[PDB]
């Protein structure tokens, strides 16, 4: 060992030490994968890659957004959350949501991340079912066989917005339950495009998340 | 004239399979049935390279068999010395979704690439003591999965917009673009002489191209998925493919058709990575299944396993020597085998 | 009398 | 659009070709010359080995 | 040596060490199993507490059951035995009770904050608790080291009449047996009981399994260190003038009961840490 | 890139001065610093050395336990506080940049130096002190006391070239390498202990002073000096 050996093992510490400060500073902000269509108003949720960084009760969350066969979601396989957010409101494009739902459900890295599905434009679903101009029975035959189950807010309920917005939920939670395992969850919230809960929302779910990695980390469940 | 042209399409096909077909007098398995077996080949890890804090994505081997770049998901780009497993250089990036690196074989450049559909070219050998993005190459639609080095001044780049592109580095432009995948290419593989090169994409295709005229020489299907890597033989006339298919495949450019298939029962899991010895006779694949494998390329039998990484061996490169073999996974880990 | 061990 | 896939398959239909046993025994006469020069087919000794 | 002679009836000493070679097996193979599957920051404190089980296990198990169970007198290992016997012995217990207070501490920072925690947990952070909670079990036992010792406490000196006994002045020995039960039992209990609370009640306000594997964790630590350091108090504090026939028969069965339950507990400990939720 | 020397002049006997040196146009933090002197009329001798981060800091034995060498990274400044001042001190004082890794160019830069005027060892030995010469091949030798070839592969010898009243610049390193911007007609070869720059086609600004230096150990120790003449 040289003393210029000895002058580039210097080198290298210290290149390894702004590795770890680096590494550190990174490894304090909460990642999120933003999926949807066109349709979907993705980047209304709050307030090559987009990237969004939002902060909630000190805790950093870093949304990536990209753009079917989707061969780079490899890339997101360590990510905290998938938010995927559906336009509720277009019974045309409801099968292909459910369809591209259920492509990232069981995809072969997605196994172990929780999706926060955000089941958007409720105001749009509200007048669609008011105005009775189109009907989901026509697209889903079920839909005349459904019951609200029993649970809903008052300011403005009206039973068919209630069984439809149910029924439209119901849809991605059992696809969700066909074979969910138990390893990850699905988080289904109602949106507006005007609400500003949507980051609270995310902190919850991601709280949510969290604690129940450390449940099955710790040797708690 | 649809129909037309698509019953003539057919003919086509059908005339090049009967082609293919009558140029197939005997297999390989039946001409190296009688040459000597390698034997039980057992490499030991010689030296670990820490330092990455996320998954290692691609790395490559300098042209001096010394040097190697590494690039891993915490947006770094790592300049290895192999020999005192000393850090050259580290390297930050603009975006941390990387899928590919490149060493310029005069080893004045480092490329990158990856989610924000551009090729980052620094310079390594400046004034001021510390490397500098050279140049950044944009035009791909999609993201980039491969790129590769011709000179100090032409690079070559996959991408997932189904097209491939040779760039002027001065200029920044792209000098060709070929087109012919109808999915997102996954693999590239420079000839020897730098002439042609062939590209593997998600269709279960790959395709042979000329890089001075544009235009796709050879298309070979013999894969039931995606073709994840590709490389040339030494001698530039055959090259290897992997798949999602538990498959490898060594396609013959001038038989233009498959000669072996490299496939094994137990072997369920997807291919990331294949390379060839030095001689040719061996090639090595990485695998979803946390270790390698290494085949003879003759007979078809495995010759061995490398099993020392703990998740996915996503990157694999021999040196132009042929003295040793680096392994990166997902692990954070990058190993040297001998 | 007095046990002796602790 | 198919037009240009039926020029392709024009241009790789009119391919001179080889048998396959020409390929075959081209690459076990390649892998038979650098046989000799393979680290990883003939283990180096240590005294040459840089790792 | 005749005033050196423990009364313990048979079919008690077959029984006893019965219980304590299954124990020993039982424990040996459970910390052998926990350790070979361990080996980002549980699996630290998981193997150390494994280690900490299975070392005083291994260690002071035997020199225990022939000195202390079956042959009382003389001491058959000298003095540098006997004091390294207790050090190590003393070693071991702090270092198993301060692990334990470090996974609850661990457990409620995961539990209870969640975000703080993944921004805390370091594996270097993790690595300088065990080398702490180590050094501090070892400088503890320190004061049992220069106290115990070979003592002649027959009939003139005979060489069955030597005994590993504790050799400086009572009211040391109170106040050292003092430090030993409050830095050994009651910060631990306290530390254990408070956080397992929490959690508990926190998981109960929404995972029940998770709720009775804390009230295992604390209800086995109680009912497995309170006699032993009951026994030790019993020991130090009782006048000569009460220790009549009958207590001095009693204070070695008591002895038998209560290091029987002293090494269920580390026969237990990677039942209810790894062998109980799911380790695969 | 540029080093600027600052300080100097004349002092009496057992006082002090700080000597100062201002880096621009190179990231200074990466790189280790080394004071070299030149006595008025004698060849070039090492002083200091610090590394990057401070973390290693040689001295020579002449100055070891006077100098001092420190290094302000955020104001780019390196610092030589000398106290207990001698005769011998009288030099100019140059400082060089030198960064350390797998192909590096170390001594590649120096900076033009200061004038301070007051009221086991590698030896390496130049063959002659002048040798006359415009377009012949010029053969400069140096010899070591112990051999340069480490076990590593390298030859830890440097060639250097002082014009008339300009700081020395870097013509090979590591005994074969021509450093950057300097033309190909320089050339250097040799074993251990016997090493030879050539140059072809001698031209013009190429008349001054040659030496050669050991970077195997410390201290590092440079040779007479070959002057070339026209």
């Amino acid at each position: 060992v040289s003393a210029e050996d000895k002058a580039a093992a210097e080198r290298s510490k210290m290149i390894d030490k702004n590795l770890r400060e680096d590494g550190e500073k990174a490894r304090r902000t909460l990642r999120l994968l933003l999926l949807g269509a066109d349709n979907s108003g993705k980047s209304t949720i709050v307030k090559g890659i987009f990237e969004t960084k939002f902060q909630v009760d000190k805790v950093n969350f870093h949304m990536f957004d990209v753009g079917e066969r989707r061969k780079w979601i490899q890339c997101f396989n360590d990510v905290t959350a998938i938010i995927f957010v559906v336009d509720s409101s277009d019974y045309n494009r409801l099968q292909e949501a459910l369809n591209d739902f259920k492509s990232i459900w069981n995809n072969r890295w997605l196994r172990t991340i929780s999706v926060i599905l955000f089941l958007n434009k409720q105001d749009l679903l509200a007048e669609k079912v008011l105005a009775g101009k189109s009907k989901i029975e026509d697209y889903f035959p079920e839909f005349a066989r459904y019951t609200t189950p029993e649970a809903t807010p008052e300011p403005g309920e009206d039973p068919r917005v209630t069984r439809a917005k149910y029924f439209i939920r119901k849809e991605f939670v059992d696809i969700s339950t066909a074979s969910g395992d138990g390893r990850h969850i699905c988080y289904p919230h109602f949106t507006c495009a005007v609400d500003t809960e949507n980051a609270r929302r995310i902190f919850n779910d991601c709280k949510d998340i969290i604690l129940q990695m450390n449940l099955r980390e710790y040797n708690l469940v | 004239e649809l129909d037309q042209l698509r019953q003539e399409a057919e003919q086509l096909k059908n005339q090049i399979r009967d082609a293919r077909k009558a140029c197939a007098d005997a297999t390989l398995s039946q001409i190296t049935n009688n040459i000597d077996p390698v034997g039980r080949i057992q490499m030991r890890t010689r030296r670990t390279l820490r330092g990455h804090l996320a998954k290692i994505y691609a790395m490559h081997w300098g042209t001096d068999s010394r040097l190697l770049v590494s690039a891993s998901q915490d947006g770094k780009l790592i300049i290895w010395d192999s020999y005192t497993t000393n850090k050259v250089h580290a390297i930050p990036l603009r975006s941390s979704w990387v899928m590919t690196c490149a060493y310029a074989p005069s080893g004045n450049y480092v490329a990158c690439g990856g989610l924000d559909n551009i090729c980052s070219i620094y310079n390594l050998k400046t004034r001021e003591g510390n490397v500098r993005v050279s140049r950044e190459l944009a035009g791909h639609t999609g993201y980039l999965s491969c790129c590769r080095f011709l000179d100090d001044n032409q690079i070559v780049t996959s991408s997932g917009d189904t097209t491939c592109a040779l760039w002027d580095i001065e200029t920044g432009q792209q000098t060709t673009t070929f087109t012919g995948h109808t999915g997102d290419v996954m693999s590239l593989s420079l000839a020897p002489d730098t002439r042609l090169f062939v590209s593997g994409a998600c269709d279960a295709s790959a395709k042979l191209w000329d890089v001075r005229e544009g235009m796709c020489r050879q298309t070979f299907t013999g894969h039931e998925s995606d073709i994840n890597a590709i490389c040339f033989f030494p001698n530039g006339n055959a090259f290897a493919t992997g798949s999602d298919d538990a498959t490898c495949r060594l396609f013959d450019l001038r038989a233009d058709q498959e000669l072996m298939t490299y496939s094994h029962d137990n072997i369920i899991c997807g291919i990331t990575s294949v390379s060839f010895s030095k001689s040719g006779r061996l090639l090595l694949a990485g695998y979803d299944d946390f270790n390698c494998n290494v085949w003879d390329a003759l007979k078809a039998d495995r010759a061995g396993v490398l099993a020392g990484h703990d998740n996915r061996v996503s990157c694999l490169g021999v040196t132009d020597d042929g003295m040793a073999v680096a392994t990166g996974s997902w692990d954070s880990f990058l190993k040297i085998w001998n | 009398r007095r046990p002796y061990i602790l | 659009q198919a037009r240009k896939l039926v020029e392709q398959l024009k241009m790789e239909a009119n391919i001179d070709r080889i048998k396959v046993s020409k390929a075959a025994a081209d690459l076990m006469a390649y892998c038979e010359a650098h046989a000799k020069e393979d680290p990883l087919l003939t283990p180096v000794p240590a005294s040459e080995n840089p790792f | 040596n005749s005033d050196l002679d423990v009364n313990t009836d048979i079919y008690s000493k077959v029984l006893v060490t019965a219980i304590y070679l299954a124990l020993f097996v039982v424990g040996t193979v459970g910390n052998s199993v926990t350790l070979f599957t361990l080996a980002s920051t549980v699996h630290y404190h998981l193997g150390s507490l494994a280690l900490s089980d299975l070392l005083i296990l291994l260690l002071a198990m035997p020199v225990e059951l022939y000195n202390f169970i079956w042959v009382h007198h003389p001491w058959a290992f000298g003095d540098a035995g006997c004091r390294g016997y207790y050090f190590l012995r003393d070693a071991c217990t702090y270092a198993t009770a301060l692990n334990v207070a470090s996974l609850s501490v661990e457990r409620y920072l995961a539990i209870c904050h969640p975000f703080k925690a993944k921004t805390l947990m370091s594996r270097s952070r993790t690595k300088k608790f065990i080398s702490a909670i180590w050094l501090a079990s070892a400088l503890l036992a320190i004061p049992m080291l220069f106290t115990m010792g070979l003592q002649n406490r027959s009939a003139g000196t005979h060489p069955g009449g030597l005994v590993c006994t504790p050799i400086v002045d009572t009211a040391t020995v109170k106040v050292v047996i003092q430090v030993n039960t409050f830095m050994s039992f009651l910060f631990p209990m306290l530390v254990i009981s408070i956080l397992n609370t929490v959690i508990a009640n926190k998981l109960t306000v929404m995972l029940r399994h998770g709720v009775l594997v804390l009230r295992a964790v604390v209800i086995a630590f109680v009912v497995c260190w309170l006699p032993y350091h009951v026994r030790r108090l019993m020991f130090c504090y009782i006048s000569d003038e009460q220790w009549t026939t009958f207590l001095f028969d009693f204070y070695h069965y008591f002895y038998m009961l209560t290091n029987a339950l002293f090494y269920a507990s580390s026969a237990i400990n990677p039942i209810l840490y790894n062998l109980v939720s799911a380790n695969f | 890139v540029q080093l600027v020397e600052s300080g100097g002049g004349l002092v009496q006997p057992g006082g002090s001065r700080k000597l100062s040196c201002s880096a621009s146009g190179f990231a200074f933090s990466s790189f280790g610093m080394h004071w070299v002197r030149q006595a008025p009329e004698k060849g070039l001798e090492w002083v200091a050395y610090i590394s990057s981060g401070s973390g290693t800091i040689y001295y020579a034995d002449t100055v070891k336990g006077r100098f001092t060498i420190s290094r302000d990274d955020p104001k780019n400044t390196l610092f030589l506080q000398m106290t207990s001042l001698r005769s011998e001190d009288t030099a100019m004082y140059y400082c060089v940049r030198s960064i350390y890794y797998y192909g590096s160019s170390p001594f590649d830069f120096w900076g033009q130096g200061t004038t301070l005027t007051v009221s086991s060892d590698i030896v390496m030995t130049q063959a002659t002190s002048s040798v006359p010469v415009p377009g012949e091949s010029v053969s400069i030798s140096c010899r070591s006391s112990k051999s340069l070839l480490h076990s590593n592969g390298n030859t830890y010898l440097y060639w250097f070239l002082q014009r008339p009243g300009q700081s020395p610049q870097l013509l090979i390193y590591r005994m074969s390498n021509l450093a950057s911007g300097v033309p190909d007609r320089f050339s250097g070869s040799g074993s251990g202990t016997a090493f030879t720059l050539t140059i072809s086609r001698l031209e013009a600004e190429d008349v001054g002073v040659y030496y050669c230096m050991q970077h195997l150990e410390y201290p590092l120790t440079f040779g007479a000096g070959t002057k070339l003449e026209l």
